[PDB]
């Protein structure tokens, strides 16, 4: 069972519209969770014009029904000070539905 | 490349981040070279040029079809177009000065808008061309 020993900021933003069907993100602060992150195997990915450098990071949550905050969604991200985890998805570890599995990339410009 | 194309990416690149607008837009963030760090998210770059040879008798020019692309995280991406018509206005009737030769005139050209990567980063292509004179 997992060892939540580091403290992530769970971010959730908040989509204003603009004029061409599209939206505007911000990223405003959700809740601070503590979470374990696992390394993957990584290595440099080619960008658009960057040589990015990514990890797997799957990262292990407590659990909440999902129409709670303390549910992380794909489309909200992780951060721990300027260290931005995007999340992939999330997918229920346990049997019995204790702990969550994030899953990140942490992907900096190198 | 012709012996111009090293002074003209020297010259577009310092017509941006003197254009007013797109320091307000993009910011900082126009460079070849992407700088070490967290990727901004809504940077521009320019590199990939290619060369025709428009040449003489007396002398040499060329036609460089340079591409400026226009990166965007945002979730649509009329942040990117508004970006790019900072862009194209900045260079297009350009009367730039080179360190190598002249440029007669720098025109617009085709210019692509898709979605690149895991339909997550919007990027704009902008191919400009740009005849000059060794």
């Amino acid at each position: 069972r997992p060892r939540l020993n580091r403290l992530l900021v769970l971010e959730e933003a908040v989509r204003v519209a603009d004029g061409a069907g599209g939206h505007r993100l911000d990223w405003q602060a959700k809740g601070e969770v503590w979470a374990e992150v696992t390394a993957g195997s990584g290595s440099e990915r080619a960008g658009e014009f960057v040589t990015l450098a990514s990890v797997p990071f799957t990262i292990v949550v407590r659990a909440a029904p999902v129409g709670a905050a303390r549910r992380p969604r794909p489309e909200q991200r992780f951060r721990e000070g300027a260290r931005i985890f995007r999340i992939l998805a999330v997918a229920e570890r346990d049997r019995e539905g204790h702990y969550l599995s994030c899953f990140a990339r942490e992907e900096v410009v190198a | 490349s012709y012996a111009v194309a090293g002074a003209l990416q020297a010259a577009v690149y310092q017509q941006l981040r003197a254009d007013a607008v797109l320091a307000a837009l993009v910011g900082t963030a126009v460079y070849d070279a992407v700088p070490p760090g967290p990727l901004a998210g809504t940077y521009v770059s320019l590199g990939p040029e290619d060369v025709a040879d428009a040449s003489d008798k007396t002398g040499a020019g060329a036609v460089h079809d340079f591409v400026i692309s226009v990166i965007t995280d945002a979730a649509g991406f009329a942040t990117a177009k508004a970006a790019a018509a900072a862009v194209s206005d900045a260079l297009v009737g350009a009367d730039l000065v080179l360190s190598r030769g002249r440029l007669v005139g720098l025109w617009f050209l085709r210019a692509k808008a898709r979605r690149v990567e895991k339909a997550d980063m919007r990027r704009i292509d902008l191919v400009f061309r740009a005849r000059v004179e060794g």
